[PDB]
């Protein structure tokens, strides 16, 4: 029945149908709208942008994000993406698509509630289901055991499952993502003399944290070393000229995912709330989780976190004992990968919530024995 | 591998050895009561004097000659990392000589394949296990893809530009075998000769409907296709041995310790075709059982996952495309994922091909059994051609024909021969047939082929001699 | 035709076939259900796993044992672990094999009329017997004379016979085992600051118990020792590092079969009951019930028990008797290897409980003259 797998997760939007390797469409969830006037008669701009054509106007238009850290906060933004999804990119019919909807661990349940009421009532779908990231992320890493960590841009979490049986009271969630990475980036470029103040200048730092930025193995070491020498400072090339220089900034960046102090954030870094997660786990269980640490998201995506992180759980780990980090290329799109496989298992059929089923048990059915 | 054609063996870099081979070594490397060599004569004798010449047969050799040498890579893994690099840079580079493609290339594209997500192209990390699926699938495909543009080859030199008009088919498809150590392979060929019983059942309940409103009285007017769909549902609907088997090769830990058990939990009880094994004359081992058309078979498990996943790369059909070789021929063109095909769905898919182009056609069934296992016509096993007429189903045909009504005669011809039964036109017919102490229920009148039950008719004409 | 010799215990399950000279199989008698939920779907986890299974998922399974002292507690856990047994270990279908059962002296008839209805309905075993564990431990030693001490892990019992003339009067039961002393080894762990609570850290307790745990000569010598040197420190490394030394608790926790009242039992020492039951005998049969003290069961294989008992018995005992011990190495699986010596004798094929004869003759023909 070519089930559809959709994947709203934050700052990106990919989905396709079920039983691909691969998302057929990636665009950033951003609505925009015209701030200025408008002299031109004749040509009828439309009121709203959304998707990537947002980012083609990005110089005259306002960019705002429908969520802020996994939440909606923006419902009719919410309803405009989907809308654009289901059309405009992969040009379907919702009518006679299940859909698979990808959700955080830790939300409340009004944001599920409202999810399948929008699916159920606007877009009339068949069935559809809601899934957590993580299960589906060790899903696409073929494994079935080991603590996985899934930093995509609106929130960090750890989520530790052992032949197939989750650990809930050992899940940590943590809202430090990329996006407080952009906004550290711009805080700390501020004292070299760019100053980027608008949003549509958020996709152009954005764009050089994606494209300059690395983990350093060690920090005081890097800094001595960035200190005195010009061997790590590079080159930018701005949408209109003007280069630009980034020196120890390239990796003062991510060094906030290690010390959340930088941002004034009171929580650990990520190497030490995994190791808290592993530890919260039961005695028998804590040698396959050490072996079987695995990384997901965009925001793992860093040049050297894997190296870093293993160094500092190596560093806490009893020494007696193998640290393995899976770090695979394609860590931004596991989450998608791992929602098809799990769509196109059979055994998946009779777990879809379906229109009959939610008409008689009310917008309640997600939470029942049908997750 | 015969060494009495030299030139192939020096252009293919081959050691005259089966042994070296993995592809090849693993089964049985010769056997007698065959002369190989006057088959390759006459094999390629054939291709000479044919409509193609013989630059081709030879690509076709180098082609056979590469899938001989692919079983001899090593792919060891990397160090603290699950990534998979190379070690035997001697074979590879003999398939690319012989593909005409780059090694490095070729190696490359093995070990870390690119997939297009959105607009943008990513890297997969593959470890041992998933190249070793992926060649293996690579091979299987090229060399199917090969005899299927042979077998086009073939036609498009045959044919001539008179004008088609409705064709006659003939096909021959191998029946109900069964062995001690029955497989997947055996299961396949057992679900097509399944699904070919379901057409003629199928075929002979629709002929004994016509019949039925040609005299206008149906007997029994229940269709014989739900008597066997219960196999087929068993086999090829969700939930069944296929379905089951296809999400487990998909699932990230699965053996065939788990594939049993989940089929025992799935099927075990709920289906009545569905039973344990039984252990009759010390057989090897069994999993499960089936009660087929033909009987109980048990079947083997172990093999199944590895031999039922066919992840096809995507990067190498992309250099093969770009070959200096038939190959672009071969792979002209090339939407379910790569990763998501199974050998299992493309024979039910062939299957489901094969069976609508033959609904068009009007069947004629031809059955053939060997009657010795040997060669001497004087003496023929009875448990074998009893074994061969149940799989056949001859009799399961001839019961199927004598469960309504069969016996059918002329009413003239009845009335002018069989009065002798007791001797001293429709009123006549009913008369004459009333008036020789036949019961009303055995017989069913009409209007020109009277319905007779089996049985009557013998006794009625035996009796008839008798009084002569 | 082969007779299967069955040795339900406590925390071990021991069976093979009459004739062999060791157990075929031996595993824990313990049965586990999964705590958590499971979130992956399709693998279908089965609801009870049962055997050695279970310890391999200690993690996230429960471990309940069927048997608490001697006597059967949860009756469908033990079908359970007999249909394993059966089904599993030994692949044998028993509706043609004689079984061969062995239960605690002292127990409840209701237990005794239970197995073996269990025995003739569930399985429908041609035959079956029931027979006193010293019984067989006596013929394993190939004496015909003298106590022994079948301290197991549930019960502890000692059992006097003479001339192959048991006295029943003489019998003596104790409840203190090895499974008391895992839990007081338990208690006094906390005492060096570590916490073993779940029931899958019972099994880890037990095999530090087992690894590292002897029975001191002197206690008060040993204590004053352990005080002022530091060379009775071992150190342990637990399923996950952080390796652990137990000093003065390391003859501490097998005290408590010589000194009950650590537990809170009144009851008084394994070599006091001893002594008292050999005077409980006759007088004319004194002198070989000394001269053939035996010793059985998991519990006795402390290092250094048979010592401190002959020592302690001799301390009891009149100056002018000769005391001798017999520990043979093979003390665990000694009571099998009776049972099995048993059911290979050609006069025991007169004495199975026929199925015909159960049927006529109701579930209580076991407490009949066939025993
Ligand atoms: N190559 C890269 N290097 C550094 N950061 C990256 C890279 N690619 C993506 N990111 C960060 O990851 C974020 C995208 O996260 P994403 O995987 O889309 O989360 P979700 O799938 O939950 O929406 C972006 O905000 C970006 O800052
Ligand atoms: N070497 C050893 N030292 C101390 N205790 C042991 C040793 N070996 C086994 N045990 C204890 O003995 C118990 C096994 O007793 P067992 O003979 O199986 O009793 P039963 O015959 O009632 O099943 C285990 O619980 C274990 O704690
Ligand atoms: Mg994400
Ligand atoms: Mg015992």
């Amino acid at each position: 029945t070519t089930a559809l797998v959709c994947d709203n997760g934050s700052g990106l939007v990919k989905a396709g149908f079920a039983g691909d390797d691969a998302p057929r469409a990636v665009f950033p969830s951003i609505v925009g709208r015209p701030r200025h006037q408008g002299v031109m008669v004749g040509m009828g701009q439309k009121d709203s942008y959304v998707g990537d054509e947002a980012q083609s106007k990005r110089g005259i238009l306002t960019l705002k994000y429908p969520i802020e850290h996994g939440i909606i906060t923006n419902w009719d933004d919410m309803e405009k993406i989907w809308h654009h999804t289901f059309y405009n990119e992969l040009r379907v019919a919702p009518e006679e698509h299940p859909t698979l909807l990808t959700e955080a661990p830790l939300n409340p349940k009004a944001n599920r509630e409202k999810m399948t009421q929008i699916m159920f009532e606007t877009f009339n779908v068949p069935a559809m289901y809601v899934a957590i990231q993580a299960v589906l992320s060790l899903y696409a890493s073929g494994r079935t055991t080991g603590i996985v960590l899934d930093s995509g841009d609106g929130v960090t979490h750890n989520v530790p499952i052992y032949e197939g049986y989750a650990l809930p009271h050992a899940i940590m969630r943590l809202d430090l993502a990329g996006r407080d990475l952009t906004d550290y980036l711009m805080k700390i470029l501020t004292e070299r003399g760019y100053s980027f103040v608008t949003t549509a200048e958020r996709e152009i730092v954005r764009d050089i944290k994606e494209k300059l930025c690395y983990v350093a193995l060690d920090f005081e070491n890097e800094m001595a070393t960035a200190a005195s020498s010009s061997s790590l400072e590079k080159s930018y090339e701005l949408p209109d000229g003007q280069v630009i220089t980034i020196g120890n900034e390239r990796f003062r960046c991510p060094e906030t995912l290690f010390q959340p102090s930088f941002i004034g954030m009171e929580s650990a870094g990520i190497h030490e709330t995994t190791y808290n997660s592993i530890m919260k786990c039961d005695i028998d269980i804590r040698k396959d989780l050490y072996a079987n640490n695995v990384l997901s998201g965009g925001t793992t995506m860093y040049p050297g976190i894997a190296d870093r992180m293993q160094k500092e759980i190596t560093a806490l780990a009893p020494s007696t004992m193998k640290i393995k980090i899976i770090a695979p290329p394609e860590r931004k799109y596991s989450v998608w990968i791992g929602g098809s496989i799990l769509a196109s298992l059979s055994t998946f059929q009779q777990m879809w919530i379906s229109k009959q089923e939610y008409d008689e048990a009310g917008p309640s059915i997600v939470h029942r024995k049908c997750f | 591998l015969s060494n009495k054609k030299p030139e192939l063996l020096d252009m293919l870099l081959i050691t005259n050895n089966p042994y070296d081979y993995a592809f090849i070594s693993q089964g049985e490397t010769t056997v007698a009561s065959i002369d190989d060599a006057e088959e390759l004569m006459a094999t390629d004798n054939a291709f000479d004097v044919l409509g193609f010449t013989s630059e081709e047969k030879n690509s076709m050799y180098k082609l056979t000659g590469a899938i001989m040498h692919f079983g001899n890579m090593k792919f060891k893994l990397k160090q603290r990392e699950e990534q998979a690099e190379p070690d035997g840079t001697e074979e590879a580079d003999k398939s690319a000589y012989l593909m005409g493609l780059n090694s490095a290339d070729l190696l490359k594209g093995l070990c870390h394949p690119r997939v297009k997500v959105g607009n943008e192209y990513v890297t997969k990390g593959q470890n041992v296990q998933q190249v070793i699926y992926a060649t293996g699938a690579l091979a299987k495909a090229v060399y199917e893809r090969m005899f299927n543009w042979m077998v086009t080859r073939i036609n498009a030199t045959l044919e001539t530009k008179q004008p088609r008009q409705y064709f006659i088919g003939v096909l021959d498809i191998a029946g109900f075998e069964i062995f001690d150590f029955n497989s997947f392979e055996q299961l396949c060929i057992n679900f097509t000769n399944e699904k070919l019983q379901q057409f003629f059942n199928h075929h002979m309940f629709v002929l004994e409907q016509e019949e039925y409103k040609k005299e206008g009285i149906e007997w029994t007017f229940i269709d014989f296709g739900m008597d066997l769909q219960a196999c087929i549902d068993l086999i090829e609907k969700p939930m069944g041995i296929m379905s089951i088997l296809e999400e487990e090769c998909m699932f990230p830990k699965a053996t065939d310790m788990t594939f049993k058990a989940k089929l025992f939990d799935n099927h075990l009880g709920k289906s009545a075709n569905f039973q344990k094994p039984r252990n009759i004359k010390g057989k090897p081992e069994a999993h499960f059982s089936l009660i087929h058309y033909a009987g109980i078979v048990d079947y083997n498990i172990i093999g199944w996952l590895q031999k039922n996943k066919d992840p096809l790369n995507e990067t190498v059909v992309g250099l093969y495309q770009k070959s200096s070789l038939k190959l672009l021929s071969t792979l002209f063109a090339n939407k379910k994922g790569s990763s998501f095909q199974t050998v299992s769905a493309l024979h039910r898919e062939n299957l489901n091909k094969l069976m609508t182009n033959l609904r068009s056609t009007h069947p004629h069934f031809v059955r053939c059994i060997i009657p010795n296992e040997t060669k001497s016509p004087g003496v023929m096993d009875n448990p074998l051609v009893m074994h061969q007429l149940r799989c056949n189903g001859v009799l399961e045909g001839i019961r199927i024909c004598r469960k309504g009504f069969p016996n059918r005669i002329l009413y003239g011809d009845f009335r002018q021969r069989y009065r002798i039964l007791n001797p001293a036109s429709r009123k006549g017919a009913e008369k004459l047939l009333s008036s020789l102490d036949i019961d009303h229920n055995q017989y069913k009148f009409g209007h020109t082929k009277v319905f007779f039950k089996a049985g009557l008719l013998g006794l009625l004409e035996e009796m008839r001699d008798e009084r002569l």
